[PDB]
RNA sequence: UAUAAUGGGUCAGCGACUUAUAUUCAGUAGCGAGGUUAACCGUAUAGGGGAGCCGUAGAGAAAUCGAGUCUUAAUAGGGCG
RNA sequence: GAACCCACUGUCGUUGAAAAGCCAGGGGAUGACUUGUGGAUAGGGGUGAAAGGCUAAUCAAGCCUGGUGAUAGCUGGUUCUCCCCGAAAGCUAUUUAGGUAGCGCCUCGGACGAAUACCAUAGGGGGUAGAGCACUGUUUCGGCACCGAUGCAAACUCCGAAUACCUAUGAGUACUAUCCGGGAGACAGACUGCGGGUGCUAACGUCCGUAGUCAAGAG
RNA sequence: AUAGCACUCUGCAAACACGAAAGUGGACGUAUAGGGUGUGAUGCCUGCCCGGUGCUGGAAGGUUAAUUGAUGGGGUUAGCGUAAGCGAAGCUCUUGAUCGAAGCCCCAGUAAACGGCGGCCGUAACUAUAACGGUCCUAAGGUAGCGAAAUUCCUUGUCGGG
RNA sequence: GAUGCAGUGUACCCGCGGCUAGACGGAAAGACCCCGUGAACCUUUACUGCAGCUUGACACUGAACUUUGAUUGAGGUUCUAACUCUGUCCCGUGAUCCGGGACGAGGACCGUGUCUGGUGGGUAGUUUGACUGGGGCGGUCUCCUCCUAAAGAGUAACGGAGGAGUACGAAGGUGCGCUCAGCGUGGUCGGAAAUCACGCGUAGAGUAUAAAGGCAAAAGCGCGCUUAACUGCGAGACCCACAAGUCGAGCAGGUACGAAAGUAGGUCUUAGUGAUCCGGUGGUUCUGUAUGGAAGGGCCAUCGCUCAACGGAUAAAAG
């Protein structure tokens, strides 16, 4: 049968003209505390690594 | 214990900063002087409920 | 029972760059807990007391002043 | 593991990596900035059928632009190209 | 106390005459008694003077057929031939510890080349072996907390190697290093020598570091 | 298991049980009868505790469901406004004023209901006894009777009989 | 724990009747012990459902009097027509079923349907961690400092010793300024010890907190003014399986302190911490299912976990 896209993970990547680009974590609460420097530099994509990107690939055939 | 406190720009820009402090030290509501991105000027900040 | 069983993971501290090898501005030649060494020429200090290079050049290690300090400079061209 | 660890009394016969679909990577063949049909029709492996799919362009959450786009007050810097 | 109904003791038998018996003894024997025939109660239900007893030699949930080829990170098995290369029993995480995943280690294709290694010179920072009281502890004898002689230390240091390790040149000898992709296996180790913790300076004990061999290697 | 004894439920279309219902047993019986529970002839008899849980009887104060829908806030436009904006009525999203029983919180009774019948000090030394006196707690701190026992660790406790 | 290995001793080939010392003899994939994120049954104040029982609202459900509250509701007294009788008498009939008719006794009650609060091991499905010189009991599970650790990094044990789950609008920034402690002398109550003055040696003091590495341009101690405890970034490097973590010159905007050169992106540093999902709050030149709006969603900033079994299998579980 056709293979199946896993949902979660198609939510979390997107593919780009090279590889696949993501959120970083760490940025969803217990702000406060955090230094200014951490803040601004968690803020943004970037691109996800080659120990897994095999696994990207096999959960979404498609993206 | 201190508690969470947010301060806000009086410009009605909705820029706000957070920090915390000692109620019992610090009673009175905190005024401070910081940079407002969204008008690029120094203005007061007043604290508000961090809610 | 014991009371004892803890102990703190590792920070890797050390020297990075030795005598006589080529660093560009920027590179990080010790990590010190403490000043250990200090900055010479051409060479910054940061926060934790972490010493870094501030041009491109060659390290170099001496001991220099009526105190005795260990320095690290960097020599450039 | 000679092991005093397991299995077999002997012979003959049977007894275990398969099939469909989707995807990726290597060989080989056709065509080549193009390649290719599906259902179906068809006195039927032919010949018709171009709907559709892959490739040819990225950036950005998106609106939007486009060999550039995103962020930013910035024509600076930086990330993807 | 016979028939009849039971089953308290012992020998025998236990591939038996018998998937519960024989033999010699034992208990009740007009009663809450024994027994023939035909009926009723059906499985989380029945029945039970109650032992989880019995419900067709099957019972802490009967049997048969279907879901069904249930699932098993577990145990076992896996069938002709030759050639080339060739591991691991580690780190990290895990309701994880005899499973699995990323990295480390193997193999094949492509790209690339000496950018790699051995050794010689040159530049580097150590705080170990040893040694010693200048700090911190501890220790013996003398003279008035100190002074003169004397010892010790993984968590002492006024000192301080050999080796290791990082860089730059260089002769020779080695298709070496590096990158991009296809396929894995493995994450139970053992002994010996050297430096150690633990133990009794015990263990073919146990836990680390570092080399050799076995593992996977005969003579 | 048993005859005997005790508690408790049941006024009959009884309680209780089976059944999905219809209905059936209880019983063609009826409080001297029927069900459940504990004990177990007979003799002498059966001490104290209602703090806990249960059951029984009270109270209408606090708390509380569905239901009901008083207000308040927002969306949308007819019309107004140079503009920014303001905006009736009709629909519509949201909020929950008021009303609202059992149960529980509260108060008494009940142990042949489930259950409970103590610590620490001076002394007893022959293991640890409210033995006896102090005090601390608790609802209270064992009456009769028995006791190295089908209950005793020390233990083959000590003395006598055989 | 040896018929089969080494060295030795003994021993001509083959039956029959006896015996059970060994062949870790045969019989049953050990019932004891441990493990698998296995099974079954039982218990309960483990978790979550259901039956049963029970409370109230609406419907079946009607009519008259009468009292009290702010046209309407809540209580009382009667009635019959809905409805009940496992009460009596007639008919189908030849029948203790059933149906129809009459009578009698009840009666808007009881009872049933939907919704709803309570109770609910009576039933049903499940859960009840790991490491451990076997398991259990005990202890531990995340982070920081020292020693084991063999002079780069890293390096184990239920190995030897201590800390953390904070504090601070000043204990932050800057300009200027100043140095500890212990001793000897003499001085009012004042004395080992508290206050003053002079002197010899001199970092033992101090650094909010455990230890280590540090600290004279003091990183130790005061004063004046202040908010750089900023916004957008960021060449380069460290450490790393990933997810993460750490240092950072320099460039734009605005700012504080300095006469100026300049310093300032929290505090001498290394502990004071929690991913994802789902939601709340403020902005927003984004999107918003016919169109214009609006709900909802996205982006930026922030809030809610002792998820301590601290990479966190569920919102929710003991024997
Ligand atoms: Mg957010
Ligand atoms: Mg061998
Ligand atoms: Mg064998
Ligand atoms: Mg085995
Ligand atoms: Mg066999
Ligand atoms: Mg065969
Ligand atoms: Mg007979
Ligand atoms: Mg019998
Ligand atoms: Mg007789
Ligand atoms: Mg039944
Ligand atoms: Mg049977
Ligand atoms: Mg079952
Ligand atoms: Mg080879
Ligand atoms: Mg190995
Ligand atoms: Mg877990
Ligand atoms: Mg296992
Ligand atoms: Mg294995
Ligand atoms: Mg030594
Ligand atoms: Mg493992
Ligand atoms: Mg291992
Ligand atoms: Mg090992
Ligand atoms: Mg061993
Ligand atoms: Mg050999
Ligand atoms: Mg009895
Ligand atoms: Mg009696
Ligand atoms: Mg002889
Ligand atoms: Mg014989
Ligand atoms: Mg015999
Ligand atoms: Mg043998
Ligand atoms: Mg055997
Ligand atoms: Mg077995
Ligand atoms: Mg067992
Ligand atoms: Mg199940
Ligand atoms: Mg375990
Ligand atoms: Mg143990
Ligand atoms: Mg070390
Ligand atoms: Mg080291
Ligand atoms: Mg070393
Ligand atoms: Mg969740
Ligand atoms: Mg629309
Ligand atoms: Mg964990």
């Amino acid at each position: 049968a056709k293979l199946k896209t896993r949902r979660g993970a198609a939510k979390r990547f997107k593919a780009t003209a090279n590889g696949f680009k993501r959120k970083q974590a760490f940025k969803r609460h217990i702000l406060t505390k955090k230094s200014a420097k951490r803040i601004r530099q968690l803020r943004g994509c970037v691109m996800v690594h080659v120990s897994d990107v095999a696994s990207v690939r096999r959960m979404c055939p498609y993206i | 214990m201190r508690d969470k406190i947010r301060l806000v720009s009086s410009a009605g820009t909705g820029y706000f900063y957070t920090t915390t402090k000692n109620k019992r030290t610090m009673p009175e509501k905190m005024e401070i002087k910081k940079f407002d991105p969204k008008i690029r000027q120094h203005v007061i900040f007043k604290e508000a409920k961090i809610k | 029972s014991t009371k004892n069983g803890r102990d703190s993971n590792p920070k890797m501290l050390g020297v990075k760059v030795y005598g006589g090898q080529t660093v560009t501005a920027g590179n990080i030649i010790v990590r010190q807990r403490g000043t250990e060494f200090h900055a010479g020429a051409n060479v910054g200090m940061g926060r934790d007391h972490t010493l870094f290079a501030t041009a491109d050049g060659v390290v170099k290690f001496e001991v220099k002043g009526q105190f005795g300090r260990r320095y690290v400079k960097v020599e450039t061209v």
